[PDB]
């Protein structure tokens, strides 16, 4: 019991540093809006 | 052009103004928007950033020309005048820029909006101003010079 | 412009300038500086520097502009007529650039102070100085021909 519990707080808890990351990585599309020149990065860019 | 005074409780402490590719909010101030069309659009804000998401429809949309790089030192104008620097925001006049007028685009001669002030109250004997636009290839960045505030 | 003589015994010993960006006291030199507002002001003198902080506040910032690189041979107001040499300080005539006016600014024509006077007393049947200025890439260096002393 103890085992499984602390196993699903470790997943949650990474999960939530995984959107707040996630987040994190969104916030520099604040270029994007902008119409500019594309960036070549793990994210699409026409 | 649509610039926008914010209504908040029944008078103007904003001014939100739409421009090219998306329509734009200044939200680092509250009050209902006077705009109706605009009454009805979700808010995308940034951690540091107080920008409205651009939810017209694409019959009014690009109100205005985004501004490109290279900054020439000539008039820009305001709406209190031209404005005539290069290094940073233009020398204002004392008592200009002052409060309450939050959302003030500057704008190029030929219709493109070079700047968005995001304060920026007073420099000394002159006046520069705090504001965001594109860093040298096209990245909306704020500059905010020291002993800025809202104006 | 602001160039004050430094007040030493009541009379003049040196000679404060401020420039643009920072303001500016040959510490080479020392006596009580005449201005109030200089009076309550910190001292950063380097080894071989002798300028004071810019501590004035922002109202009257960069009371001058600096001055670039492509050092012309041209005309270069100074305070006693202009100044004309390209590869060194210009052949100043005889008799003036002595001693006891430390401090004085060289300008462009264009408002742009190209270097600072720190010495260089005689020449010869001519007279350069010793300065400091940019090197090339805006480098705050000094040079100092041979036989230079505080004028």
């Amino acid at each position: 019991c103890t085992c499984v519990a602390i196993i699903m707080v470790s997943c949650v808890t990474s999960v939530w540093l995984l959107c707040r990351t996630r987040n994190l990585c969104i916030t520099p599309y604040k270029l994007a809006p902008n119409a500019q020149v594309p960036i070549l990065l793990a994210l699409l860019c026409c | 052009d649509k610039t926008f005074p914010i209504m908040l409780n029944g008078q103007v402490n904003g001014y939100a103004c739409v421009v090219g590719g998306r329509v734009f909010k200044p939200l680092h101030v509250e009050g209902r928007i006077d705009n109706e069309q605009l009454a009805a659009i979700k808010l995308k804000k940034a951690s540091i950033y107080d920008l409205e998401y651009g939810d017209v429809p694409q019959c009014m949309k690009s109100d205005t020309l985004q501004y490109t790089s290279d900054k020439p030192p000539g008039f820009y104008n305001w709406h209190h005048g031209a404005v005539q620097y290069e290094n940073n925001r233009f020398t204002v006049p004392r008592g200009v820029g002052g409060k309450g007028d939050s959302g003030r685009p500057i704008l190029d001669n030929k219709g493109r909006v070079v700047a968005i002030v995001l304060g920026g109250v007073n420099e000394g004997s002159r006046t520069a101003l705090s504001v965001v636009t594109w860093n040298q290839k096209g990245v909306t960045v704020k500059d905010t010079p020291e002993g800025s505030e809202p104006w």
